[PDB]
RNA sequence: GGGGCUGAUUCUGGAUUCGACGGGAUUUGCGAAACCCAAGGUGCAUGCCGAGGGGCGGUUGGCCUCGUAAAAAGCCGCAAAAAAUAGUCGC
RNA sequence: CGCGGGGUGGAGCAGCCUGGUAGCUCGUCGGGCUCAUAACCCGAAGGUCGUCGGUUCAAAUCCGGCCCCCGCAACCA
RNA sequence: UGCCUGGCGGCCGUAGCGCGGUGGUCCCACCUGACCCCAUGCCGAACUCAGAAGUGAAACGCCGUAGCGCCGAUGGUAGUGUGGGGUCUCCCCAUGCGAGAGUAGGGAACUGCCAGGCAA
RNA sequence: UCCUCCUAAAGAGUAACGGAGGAGCACGAAGGUUGGCUAAUCCUGGUCGGACAUCAGGAGGUUAGUGCAAUGGCAUAAGCCAGCUUGACUGCGAGCGUGACGGCGCGAGCAGGUGCGAAAGCAGGUCAUAGUGAUCCGGUGGUUCUGAAUGGAAGGGCCAUC
RNA sequence: CCGACUUACCAACCCGAUGCAAACUGCGAAUACCGGAGAAUGUUAUCACGGGAGACACACGGCGGGUGCUAACGUCCGUC
């Protein structure tokens, strides 16, 4: 599980999730999966999308993860009216923006790789794509 | 360092100076010289200049660089202030501890006629 | 709080007198300060009061 | 100024003979020993460093001299502004008869001697000597003292490298062991 | 004063003869527990092998629980700090079949944990017949002494 | 250099009792006649 | 456990570049000491620079570090 | 489920378990492990091959040993390892 | 806020006043005491009298203060 | 005027560092000596005075050096003003402003006054 | 109740039972002036002394410090040390910022008068921003200002203050 | 035990590369806001003073946000 070591804020603003990625592209191994959606990676998210990806390799390469939570999200709890504060926190999510490379690998081939991110990308709520290493 | 360890203490002084729009009155200690000039507030042009390392004015003293040689060229410089009509200076420390060579040079110019 | 006010009256006939704070408990002495009397226009020292 | 004249024409023109200093300033000069006695157990009484100070009391021209503390340490029981050490700053004429009563006269009365260290050095050319007490000084009678401190001196020349500051120490009877 | 549970029946079950005042080391737990938390000190003995003097009965409980993780058990053989001038002289008069080093009391020597310790020796039931006769042979003697004066 | 707060000077004329001479300026007190020399010293054998 | 915030102070700047103001005229309202004086500008007890004669408020940077200065050209 | 209280006698700063125990350091006696220098002794030996290892097997990735091959030492499971390993009370 | 007194051996109480020449006992140690301890018996110790000044031949005393323990009616910002 | 140095500035990293050569004639630094002027939580280090024998070691200055820092495009891009539109938690179009960062590169300063030195 | 950061969208300002924290003091010096000096943290080596003392050497750069929370600052130091002092003085004060108001703050300069420094200069408090309640009531000192037929006095007004 | 070799790996410094921050900023707009200059146009639109008010329960839409599930014809601010 991803979760930060004694972070600045307890708690945090909702935001705005606008604007493009800021990670470029594969830099790491040799191949990556960009995501191309729009929206939120909890911390429970990726490495359940972590075990299916390892699943076809069942040890093989390096699976190099360019994204990390590191935003707690607060929940109230059921039954409670609003105010009276902020509610505490129950998960993490990433903010993940169109064009991201969310996990890279290498030592394998490109063929195996492509299920892969494939299977990783069914239990990944957002569209992604498969990427191959950048050229220049 | 000694030099620059010297010069922002002086740094103080010269703010002072600037700020208020006064005629400043420098000095410069040497091992053997002395050097003691009158700046204009405009702080690149300097109006009167006479030191010890003058070859005219050092050759009427036997040692350059002493309470004599200060009190000497705090004397002619001083005549060649009021010439101009300065009245109005003060003393810049420069950084020395104005004990005794800089405060015998500061006399000379009280003796010869110039208040600061 | 620990530090009281008192009564600083001058040291000359006049009962102009100035009030400020002094620590009792830390500082036995007394204050003895050449303030400035409006009456006298001058300076004279100073002794507390109650 | 007993081997200062030996320094200024026998070491001199040896100094320059031996690292080929072209320069009659190149050749490094011994300037100052720092005598530092850190006694350091009168956090609670004065007179652990009062009497430590009058065991020191017998160098240079006058009155004792005591340090404060650099900073607050809890492992030594210390807090900020402590006195707790005697220091010495000996430069210039007095520092040199100095040696005489320290490199040539000390060391037979050192108890037990071996060898003094030849690597104990500032980095820069500067050594640093270590006493383990106090009686090899002439000064003290061993009669009225109660106390073995010992005193760090770190001698602090005008070296660029440490074996060149060493040379210096080599012409000026250094027991290397 | 800071006194803790007592072991009073030991004297009624041994005799006693020369007592110590050693400390006792003890856990986290052990400290809140000794001032109050219901410690029991009955069958109190040691087992020594080479310094290993240890305070065996001393039944003394968590009141307020402070355990958590690893294991807290409330009878322990607490290690006690004794001194090697009282240890070495423990290889001589404790190994005589009989002969043992009981806890008369507990308490403390301001907020530290020091056992009174002693080196019982232990009755048998045919002079403890004797001593509780001897008792009362104390009291009945001054009853007949004092019918002179009646 | 500054005034009066380095411990006492005293001067004596010492020379050590091994046929070796050291006479120069100290601060030990009334005077003293020093044991051991350099020269007699083993360091050497 | 929150909510407790303190009330404005209204710093900043009251007079920009340009500005013509009479003596006495507070200039900038600071803590720190961001602006700093030029000519005619004096400091106060709590860094508020104000306006010591007449004339326009200039906004200039000089200095070895930069640092900015607050000047009254009397015009 | 929430709120309050208490959480080693100091309850707001100066813990010094009087102790073998775990740890560091100092002094002290000096040791191929707390070391190197072929020099004093000192001419025919060392290392790798071959070579077996107390009672059994093995054993230091290396040994007390072997002038070209079967005997000799530290150690491992084996085996001389002891027992009311405080008291006190019983059939 | 200003009315009533006392502060003295480690402790608790007197001498003071009706002037000058400080004690008592509780807690202590010294001994006796004792198959054993103790009951109990005595031996010894301690503050210049809360502090600072004045009066007085003479201040622990008396008077001036100051400080402390309080007690008190006040207590409508 | 030229070559220098020193004193005072403007601007203040293209103006700052590292590294390599440079200078003592004048100047400057180191220095020499120090009762007395005077300095001091210490010993003429610094501070202070009296001299200048010696040195350019060190400092400082100049030159080389982009080995680094630094400055820096054109364009592109983010973002946004205003006006409309959509699958209106985000975007698109029209038009307006236009980055940051990076890239090409630029650059190891420049400028003003005064005084002595040497060449003129 | 007040102060600091964010929320707050680059003037100021702006709410929630929004998110983080502090204050109900402290200093007679920790004040003013004059003069001086410049941290943290390391490794180099040395008697106790070792990771943590005392001393010297360099790196390093203010990550140090600023009585105290954060923010903005500060080496021209607002940091630190020493010298001498009370400007932590009085009557004013052009002109401003801040609020519905009551109210709060800045302020050169004038006069009286003081301290420091030779001097220009600085000081009418602390690096700044919290450290605190209006009025009424009554207490205290000063001031004839008034004082009831007059003379005082009582009682008030004013100024200082609780 | 010796301990030689080996090791997924747990691991600070230093550097290189890669991302995140309302309470991180060595960068930095758009607009907004203030002041000055100018012409056009605006039955003064500006300020001050005096008399009389009502009002201090807002709502939705757009935008920038807090909060809520970027759930609410939800709540709380700024803005049109």
């Amino acid at each position: 599980m991803l979760q930060p070591k004694r972070t600045k804020f307890r708690k945090m603003h909702k935001g705005r999730n606008r604007g493009l990625a800021q990670g470029t592209d594969v830099s790491f191994g040799s191949f990556g999966l960009k995501a191309v959606g729009r929206g939120r990676l909890t911390a429970r998210q990726i490495e359940a999308a972590r075990r299916a990806m390892t699943r076809a390799v069942k040890r093989q390469g390096k699976i190099w993860i360019r994204v990390f939570p590191d935003k707690p999200i607060t929940e109230k709890p059921l039954a409670v009216r609003m105010g009276k504060g902020k509610g505490n926190v129950e998960y993490w999510v990433a903010l993940i923006q169109p064009g991201k490379v969310l996990y890279e690998m290498d030592g394998v081939p490109e063929e195996l790789a492509r299920e892969a991110f494939k299977l990783a990308a069914a239990k990944l709520p957002i569209k992604t794509t498969f990427v191959t290493k950048t050229v220049m | 360092d000694k030099k620059s360890a010297r010069i922002r203490r002086a740094t103080r002084a010269r703010r002072k100076l600037q700020e208020l729009g006064a005629t400043r009155l420098v000095v410069h200690r040497t091992p053997r010289h002395i050097y003691a000039q009158v700046i204009a507030p405009n702080g690149s042009e300097v109006l009167v200049a006479a030191s010890t390392v003058e070859k005219a004015i050092a050759e009427q003293l036997k040692y350059t660089g002493n309470k004599d040689a200060a009190a000497a060229v705090g004397k002619a410089v001083a005549e060649r202030a009021l010439e101009k009509g300065i009245k109005d200076v003060s003393f810049d420390r420069s950084g020395f501890q104005y004990h005794g060579r800089v405060q015998a040079l500061a006399d000379a110019a009280r003796e010869a006629g110039l208040q600061f | 709080g620990i530090r009281e006010k008192i009564k600083l009256v001058s040291s000359a006939g006049t009962g102009h007198f100035y009030t400020t704070t002094k620590n009792k408990r830390t500082k036995p002495e007394k204050l003895e300060l050449k303030k400035f009397d409006p009456v006298v226009r001058q300076h004279v020292i100073y002794k507390e009061a109650k | 100024a007993k081997l200062h004249d030996y320094y200024k024409d026998e070491v001199v023109k040896k100094l320059m003979t031996e690292f080929n200093y072209n320069s009659v300033m190149q050749v490094p000069r011994v300037e100052k020993i720092t005598l530092n006695m850190g006694v350091g157990e009168a956090i609670a009484d004065k007179k652990l460093l009062d009497n430590a100070a009058a065991d020191l009391a017998a160098i240079s021209g006058q009155k004792p001299l005591i340090t404060k503390a650099r900073k607050s340490v809890a492992g030594f029981k210390i807090r900020q502004g402590y006195p707790i050490g005697c220091k010495v700053t000996l430069r210039g004429e007095r520092m040199w008869e100095f040696f005489e009563r320290l490199i040539t006269i000390a060391v037979p009365r050192i108890r037990d001697f071996r060898g003094l260290s030849a690597k104990s050095f500032d980095g820069r050319g500067n050594y640093s000597m270590g006493v383990r007490e106090q009686i090899i000084f002439p000064e003290i009678d061993y009669d009225k003292v109660d106390r073995v401190r010992g005193l760090d001196i770190t001698i602090t020349t005008t070296a660029k490298s440490d074996e060149e500051g060493r040379a210096l120490l080599a012409a000026f009877d250094f027991p290397f062991r | 004063s800071a006194t803790i549970a007592l072991n009073k029946r030991a004297r009624h079950e041994y005799f006693i003869e020369e007592e110590f005042e050693a400390g006792l080391a003890l856990q986290g737990w052990e400290v809140k527990s000794l001032r109050a938390g219901k410690a029991n000190i009955s069958d109190s003995y040691v087992l020594l092998r080479d310094g290993e003097a240890f305070l065996f009965g001393a039944n003394i409980t968590p009141m307020a629980v402070a355990s958590t993780h690893v294991v807290c058990d409330p009878t322990r053989t607490r290690k006690l700090l004794l001194n090697q001038r009282e240890l070495d002289s423990l290889y001589g008069r404790v190994n005589r079949e009989g002969y043992t080093v009981v806890a008369l009391s507990l308490y403390w020597k301001n907020a530290w944990c020091k056992v009174k310790i002693g080196v019982a020796k232990g009755k048998k039931q045919h002079d403890k017949r004797s001593d509780i006769k001897e008792r009362e042979w104390q009291v009945d003697k001054a009853r007949i002494m004092k019918n002179a004066h009646r | 250099m500054k005034k009066d707060i380095h411990p006492k000077y005293e001067e004596i004329t010492a020379s050590c009792s091994c046929g070796n001479v050291m006479k120069i300026r100290s601060t030990v007190g009334h005077d003293l006649n020093l044991d051991v020399c350099s020269k007699c010293h083993p360091f050497f054998t | 456990r929150n909510g407790r915030d303190s009330e404005a102070k209204r710093l900043g700047v009251k007079r920009f570049g340009g500005e013509s103001v009479l003596a006495g005229s507070i200039i900038v309202r600071q803590r720190g000491t961001k602006f700093h004086a030029g000519a005619n500008v004096g400091c106060g007890r709590d860094h508020t620079l104000f306006a010591k004669a007449d004339g326009k408020v200039k906004f200039e940077v000089k200095g070895p570090k930069n640092r900015k200065f607050i000047s009254i050209e009397a015009e």
